[PDB]
């Protein structure tokens, strides 16, 4: 995958920002829509309970109840479908799957990449500390030379 | 089991699939091949003896049999 | 994450389901033979016929459940086997895993089982269509033909060996074994008197093609002494031998799978056969020929133009579609529909092992279920209204609303609405044919889906609608639970099989 | 199970190739950063040597 | 043992390698095998049975992979249509995207045709492309759960190997120019 | 297989594919069809020798796989059309590396013949690419 | 048969040739001889035993469930069945409802277990 | 830092006895030349036999449940619903209390096999393990 549209400049982006435009950004699913949300599961539990009570009442008053049965049965099925759709690495119009999301299906590369990033970060930190030590030594030499 | 214990192939396949082929080839193919190669065996033996000796015979070189 | 446990479970399930069926059949037959001096029904509540019916029905059903499990295991096994072969690229590494057979039951006919997706689809069709047909034939079996309660179990065993064998000769023998039970059913179970001649026509017409396939098999075996079905890779047939083999194979298997002009036997047999056995015939017995043709033609290398075979298939489709209009007999109309669908399926196999095979397999499945549905509806109409002719039957919906609704929904499914495997198969075949020969594709689509469809719909709509003023003392009541649930299951399969894993399609 | 496990090998290959390309891009960025840090350290060492001289 | 079918043609066969002359009608089974039936019936007859099975699977996956390219570019066009208003939409499409759409046409990708008519050279090229992608993936071991099966020890060894490879790649300096 | 490494590659391992010439493909296919007996013989003789002298205490343990030498040499001569020497040891330097890889595959790693035929065919292909008009 | 160790001497063959045709490690030789380079025959036997046990359990459970469901729900018309179940005792009603479901569900779960390879040691991160 | 901590954790696991059978199985999988082929095969056999999960446990649990329900229903006259429910709940709860422990170290076959190698304080075993951690 590579960028398809022609590129624009950061100065142009800042000009647009001053003009008052905003950069389109996909928004996270709200708690009601999110299938991994406490709000979503509270709604599911409430649906199941109310469906059981209403199904009992329908049986008492001699009314159809297969629809309440369908609600109870389909709550887990709807959850399965929603969770599977979220987990699939299919990119509809929306947020692109990130490297972490793609690596969630590559356990070996995920762990190896995490370890490599940690080691690289330690290496960069060591180099930065050495750079700071060199700067301190240069400053000390300059001060000593000026005093002498 | 018993009726087929003569041959690993099933009886129906033995009856129909094998048409015109010698029963020596169907059963005991190793003896069939060795009888077919009788003279080639001695040619290969002579070639090996000569190869151990200085002489190298190219005419019978292809005859390297394992069955 | 695939492990050897799944491999062995798949193999064990496939091997042991056959022996489950065989032991059930053996026990039932032993009971039947040794319980009575004369193997006929005792007309009383304590007859062994009830036990035999129970055993057959719920051996077929339980074996069908086990077949579902084994088919799923096979799908996982085949997918992961392809992944194992494809994934590794190192030259030193190679996938060489060898499996040791169990010590509990022997290999039937000393043959190692090999299973393919098409074979298992055929076996699933056998199970389901056999279940429907056995449920249909209860009213036909009475007091001297009860011995034919085992016909569908025998069919299942034959088909199991047919689809789980890698031997050419065993393959051919299993294909040829299907004649005797079917002929006996038509001869001894058919109520109509014309069934006697219909059975002879069936036997002769199918046996001509059987002889053609026998000649082809003789050519292959005599030339290539092999029988493993895979040694043909190392042997190449000359042009003359290859053209002879393909012609013989195509004509012989088209005698069974009806093609123009060899469908006279099919029309006669469908009209004059038991309503419960017509379901099994059309649904399954014409597709073993397709499976055999596929196997043989994909194993052999053919360097001939398939235009002649494609023309034969298209002519059959056109002929059946044009004749649909002129049939007032619902059973004969459904037979012409079966001819049309079978010819389309056969056309799907005219490009060797190209992607057309996927559409052909899907169309075979949908045609099996659709033909079962149509013949079962005709059976219900004939059994409750004592006639299956459009002139004598009219206004079904107003006295039997459920039956009329079933007819209407059957027509809608036959029309090929999106969301149905019928539509998916049509899409596959027509998408390929558009690039293969767009004008031929247009002609085929036009004829089949307009002229044949209108001819088919005219009779069914006329029967469903109208006003049944005649013989008000003899009007029936409605469908039973058995019939209603059979119709519902046919609809449910036709709808939901579109969600089957797309890996194999 | 069908959706999670039995997935199109072609689409799986496409996704994995995209992930590999993204990893390579990140490796390029890491190389650039490491080179910048090394160049800064070398500049400081040269300055220290010049000052000592 | 393989056999043959008696021939009727009265043609003469001249074998220059063995320096003999035969007649088509007089050939025996072995002579028929040697002279007739010696043609090839697959893209890569040089490969063994296992190797050609792998080649066939890679070719099938490669055809599916090209179809996947076409599906992905179509999805990207849909995304562009939804995100970008009709004004400037064609201006932005007249770029890499339009060229790729045309370059992924029917001759290059078998969308729904029964057969992708490919010469053996084209099939070899497609298999080589699939193998290049597989090599790139296996460098970092992204094929463990998908497009591959391995044991626990194999997974651990591959993780260590990928870790070492990533460390070495990071330590390498940037490419000049 | 049939992949060439990228000489100037940004990352450590990169490969670009190539397609062998039709003449090379025809030569390899014909020679494999003609000499397939020798390869099956190599497999069977390898298993036989391992069974006979696999045990350390066996008298012939110090002569392991030497009987397979005649089969290997015959296979090499059959594949190369009796040219380029009468023994595997006489393989040209162009195919020497692939010959060593094949020997490691067959006798040291004891890998499947499916794997080791790849290296043997690589030796033949190297010779054919080097010469071209000499083999045909 | 001329393919044998008889007549072979290490003096005739060169040192490089001997090194090339030298026996590998004893462990490698044993693995090659026993065909246990990748998987052990005992692993194959254990897999087969588990497969047979799973099939027997699945088939027995399916048969029990099917027959129980048939015999419990095949007593007559709707009115007759409802009256029989009403007169049915509490424990008898519980078994009639639960036996078929439990058998079928256990069979399906055993089937699902095989395809689902949860017992993989790489679970980490 | 990270690599040092990983190696130290591996050493600690090697020192711990409850993980020695698993670590020796890792060595067996690696096929290191130090482990003899016969010992390797024996360890694979014992480890597979010990770790294999059989459906027999689930089958006997369901059989016990169904048998209890059937017996109470058939061999008891006007059974008390409360007593039946309490018994059913008690049986279901007892099924949960059956938690076998895979004390492979306690298992005398695996321990007998890997004690001679004594992966702990073994440089070759440490080298083998360091490349294989999971
Ligand atoms: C062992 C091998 C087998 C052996 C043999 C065994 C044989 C046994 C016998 C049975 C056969 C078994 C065969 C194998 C089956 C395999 C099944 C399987 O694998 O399941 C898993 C399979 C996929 O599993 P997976 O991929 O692993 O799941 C994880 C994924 O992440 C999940 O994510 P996902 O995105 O992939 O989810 C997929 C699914 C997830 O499900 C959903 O999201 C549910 C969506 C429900 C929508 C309902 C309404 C839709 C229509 C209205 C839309 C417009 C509304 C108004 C808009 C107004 C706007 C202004 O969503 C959809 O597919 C969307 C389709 C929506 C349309 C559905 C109906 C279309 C019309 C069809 C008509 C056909 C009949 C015509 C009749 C004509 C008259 C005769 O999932 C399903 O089975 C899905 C079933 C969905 C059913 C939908 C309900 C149908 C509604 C029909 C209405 C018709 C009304 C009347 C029409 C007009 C009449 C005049
Ligand atoms: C060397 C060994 C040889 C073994 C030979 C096997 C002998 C088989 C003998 C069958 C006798 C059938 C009649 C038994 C008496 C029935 C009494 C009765 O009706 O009361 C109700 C009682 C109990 O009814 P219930 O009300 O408790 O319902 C529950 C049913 N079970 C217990 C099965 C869950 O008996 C039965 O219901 C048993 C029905 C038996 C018939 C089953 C028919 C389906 C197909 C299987 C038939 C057997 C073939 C082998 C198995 C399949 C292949 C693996
Ligand atoms: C449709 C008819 C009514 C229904 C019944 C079906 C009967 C016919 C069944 C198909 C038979 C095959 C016809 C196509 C043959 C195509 C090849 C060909 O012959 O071209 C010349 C072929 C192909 O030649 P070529 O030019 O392609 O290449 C070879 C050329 N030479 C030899 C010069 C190097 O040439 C031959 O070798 C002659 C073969 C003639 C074989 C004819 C007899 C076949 C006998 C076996 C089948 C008998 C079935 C009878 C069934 C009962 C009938 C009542
Ligand atoms: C209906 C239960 C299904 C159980 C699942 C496995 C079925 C296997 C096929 C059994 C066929 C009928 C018996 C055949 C006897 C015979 O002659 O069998 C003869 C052969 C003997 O073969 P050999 O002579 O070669 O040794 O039997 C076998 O090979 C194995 C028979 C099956 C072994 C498992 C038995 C399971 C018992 C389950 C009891 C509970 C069932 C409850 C049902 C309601």
């Amino acid at each position: 995958m590579q960028n398809a549209y022609p590129e624009i400049t950061d100065q142009h982006r800042e000009f647009l920002k001053k003009q008052g435009l905003k950069v389109y950004e996909p928004k996270p699913l709200p708690d009601q829509i999110n299938p991994f949300s406490k709000t979503y599961w509270i709604t599911n539990a409430f649906i199941i309970g109310v469906s059981f009570l209403a199904r009992r009442h329908a049986l008492k008053v001699g009314a159809p109840r297969i629809f309440w049965s369908g609600c109870i049965v389909g709550v887990p099925l709807a959850a399965i479908i929603s969770r599977g759709k979220s987990d699939q690495l299919d990119e509809l119009v929306g947020a692109r799957k990130t490297l972490e999301q793609k690596l969630e299906y590559a356990p070996i590369t995920r762990r190896a990449w995490e370890r490599a990033l940690a080691t690289n970060q330690e290496y960069q930190n060591e180099i930065k500390t050495q750079i700071q030590d060199l700067q301190a030594e240069i400053a000390a030499k300059k001060v000593a030379a000026k005093l002498e | 089991g018993v009726w087929s214990n003569i041959h690993p192939t099933d009886k129906v396949t033995l009856s129909f699939a094998n048409i015109g082929r010698p029963f020596r080839l169907i059963y005991r193919p190793e003896i069939f091949l060795r009888d077919q190669q009788a003279k080639f065996i001695q040619l290969e033996k002579e070639h090996i003896e000569k190869s151990k000796k200085g002489e190298f015979v190219e005419t019978t070189s292809p005859l390297v049999l394992w069955n | 994450m695939f492990n050897l446990n799944t491999i062995y479970l798949s193999r064990i399930f496939i091997e042991f389901n056959f022996y489950f069926l065989f032991f059930l059949f053996l026990i039932s037959s032993i009971i039947f033979y040794f319980s009575k001096i004369i193997s006929i029904q005792n007309l009383n509540q304590n007859s062994v016929f009830n036990f035999l019916k129970l055993a057959n029905i719920f051996g077929i059903l339980i074996s069908f459940f086990i077949h579902i499990i084994s088919f799923w295991f096979y799908c996982i096994y085949s997918y992961n086997l392809s992944l194992n072969i494809f994934s590794d690229i190192n030259l030193y590494n190679s996938n060489s895993i060898e499996l040791l057979n169990n010590s509990l039951l022997p290999n039937y006919f000393k043959s190692n089982i090999t299973i393919d997706f098409f074979g298992l689809i055929l076996l699933t069709l056998a199970y389901i269509v056999g279940f429907v047909s056995i449920l249909a034939l209860d009213t036909r079996l009475y007091w001297k033909n009860i011995k034919y309660i085992f016909s569908f179990t025998i069919f299942l065993l034959i088909v199991y060996v047919y689809v789980t064998v890698s031997n050419i000769l065993l393959f051919f023998m299993c294909y040829e074994l299907l004649l005797i039970p079917s002929f006996l059913i038509v001869y001894f179970v058919s109520p109509s008197r014309r069934a006697i001649q219909a059975s002879l026509y069936f036997v002769i017409w199918t046996q001509l093609g059987s002889l053609l396939v026998l000649i082809a098999i003789s050519y292959i075996i005599s030339i290539t002494n092999t029988y493993e079905f895979n040694d043909l890779k190392y042997f190449n047939f000359t042009n003359s031998e290859s053209t002879i083999i393909i012609f013989l194979i195509f004509l012989g298997f088209g005698f069974k799978a009806p093609i123009w002009p060899f469908h006279y036997w099919l029309t006669k047999t469908h009209v004059e056969a038991p309503s419960g056995f017509s379901i099994y015939l059309s649904g399954f017995l014409v597709k073993t020929a397709l499976y055999g043709f596929y196997k043989f033609n994909t194993s052999i290398f053919i360097d001939i133009d398939s235009s002649i075979f494609i023309a034969i298939c298209i002519m059959g489709v056109v002929d059946s579609s044009l004749k649909m209009w002129g049939q007032t007999d619902l059973k004969k109309l459904v037979a012409y529909g079966t001819i049309q669908e079978m010819n389309i399926i056969y056309l799907a196999f005219c490009w060797g092992d190209s992607c057309a095979i996927l559409g052909g397999i899907l169309f075979s499945a949908t045609h099996a279920f659709l033909s079962a549905l149509m013949f079962f509806l005709v059976d219900c109409i004939y059994r409750r209204y004592h006639t299956r002719s459009l002139v004598e039957v009219n206004g079904i919906l107003h006295i039997t609303p459920n039956l009329g609704l079933s007819i209407l929904f059957m027509l809608v499914f036959f029309s090929g609405i999106p969301g149905t495997i019928k539509f998916i198969s049509e899409f596959y075949i027509f998408s390929g044919l558009l690039e293969a020969s767009p004008f031929i594709c247009f002609i085929l689509m036009l004829v089949a889906n307009v002229l044949g469809l209108i001819g088919f719909s005219k009779s069914w709509f006329n029967a469903t609608f109208g006003m049944p003023k005649k013989n008000t003392k003899y009007l029936p009541m409605d469908l039973s639970f058995k019939e209603s649930y059979i119709i519902l299951y046919c609809f449910f399969f036709l709808f939901i099989f579109s969600y089957f894993s797309s890996i194999f399609f | 199970y069908q959706g999670l496990n039995l997935a199109n090998p072609a689409e799986s290959l496409f996704s994995l190739n995209t992930a590999a390309e993204e990893i390579e891009d990140k490796i390029r960025q890491i190389r650039i950063d490491n080179d910048k840090l090394l160049q800064r350290k070398a500049q400081l060492e040269e300055e220290l040597a010049s000052l000592n001289n | 043992a393989f056999g043959g079918f008696r021939q009727t043609d009265n043609s003469l066969i001249i074998d220059d390698r063995r320096k003999i002359i035969l007649n088509t009608r007089s050939l025996n089974d072995f002579q028929q095998k040697i002279y007739l039936r010696n043609f090839f019936t697959n893209y890569r007859p040089d490969l063994s049975s296992y190797d050609y099975f792998a080649f066939k699977e890679k070719l099938r996956i490669g055809e599916l992979f090209l179809n996947e390219y076409r599906k992905r570019i179509n999805n990207e066009v849909r995304r562009a249509a939804i995100l970008t208003p009709t004004s400037s939409l064609r201006e932005k499409m007249n770029h890499k995207i339009a060229d790729q759409i045309l370059d992924l046409s029917s001759p290059h990708v078998r969308g729904a045709h029964f057969q992708a008519v490919r010469s053996w050279t084209d099939a070899s090229k497609i298999v080589n492309y699939v193998e290049e992608k597989q090599t790139k993936i296996n460098k970092y071991g992204l094929q463990f759960p998908l497009l591959g099966n391995m044991t626990e020890e194999q997974c651990a060894s591959k993780e260590d190997e990928v870790y070492q490879r990533l460390l070495k790649e990071m330590q390498k300096p940037p490419k000049k120019a | 297989m049939f992949l060439n490494p990228v000489k100037d590659s940004e990352f450590d391992d990169e490969v670009k594919g190539f397609v062998p010439s039709e003449g090379e493909v025809r030569f390899v296919a014909n020679k494999n069809k003609e000499c397939g007996y020798y390869l099956q013989g190599i497999e069977q003789c390898r298993r036989k020798m391992v069974q006979l002298a696999g045990d350390s205490s066996s008298q012939f343990h110090s002569l392991g796989f030497l009987p397979c030498k005649r089969l290997v040499d015959a296979h090499y001569r059959c594949m190369t059309d009796d040219k380029f020497g009468s023994t595997i040891e006489e393989v040209p330097e162009i195919g020497l590396d692939s010959a060593q890889k094949f020997f490691d595959c067959t006798f040291q790693q004891l890998k499947p013949m499916q794997s080791c035929r790849r290296f043997f065919d690589q030796v033949v292909r190297d010779v054919y690419r080097a010469n071209g008009s000499q083999l045909i | 048969m001329n393919i044998s160790y008889t007549g072979l001497k290490l003096e005739d063959y060169s040192d490089e040739v001997i090194r090339k045709y030298k026996f590998p490690n004893s462990n490698e030789l044993e693995r090659f001889l026993n065909r246990e380079q990748t998987l052990t025959v005992q692993q194959h036997k254990s897999a087969i035993k588990l497969a047979q046990q799973d099939f027997f359990a699945v088939a027995g459970l399916l048969s029990v469930g099917s027959l129980s469901y048939i015999f419990y729900n095949s007593v007559g018309g709707k009115v007759i069945r409802d009256r029989i179940r009403a007169s049915r005792t509490k424990a008898q009603k519980v078994i009639v409802l639960a036996l078929a479901f439990v058998a079928n569900a256990a069979a399906l779960i055993i089937a699902r277990n095989a395809i689902t390879a949860h017992n993989f040691g790489w679970q980490a991160a | 830092a990270s690599q040092l901590q990983r190696e130290q954790k591996l050493v600690q696991s090697l020192q711990q006895e409850s993980l020695q059978p698993h670590l020796f199985k890792i060595i067996v999988d690696s096929q290191s030349d130090l482990v003899c082929e016969a010992d390797r095969r024996e360890y694979i056999k014992h480890y597979t036999r010990a770790n294999e999960k059989s459906s027999t446990s689930q089958l006997l649990q369901v059989g016990a449940l169904l048998g209890y329900i059937y017996a109470v229903g058939r061999y008891v006259s006007n059974p008390s619903t409360r007593k039946f429910s309490y018994g059913l709940a008690a049986l279901l709860g007892s099924f949960s209390l059956l938690n076998p422990s895979k004390n492979l170290h306690h298992n005398h076959s695996l321990r007998e096999i890997y004690s001679k190698y004594n992966i702990s304080t073994n440089p070759q075993a440490l080298e083998i393990l360091k490349s294989r951690i999971y």
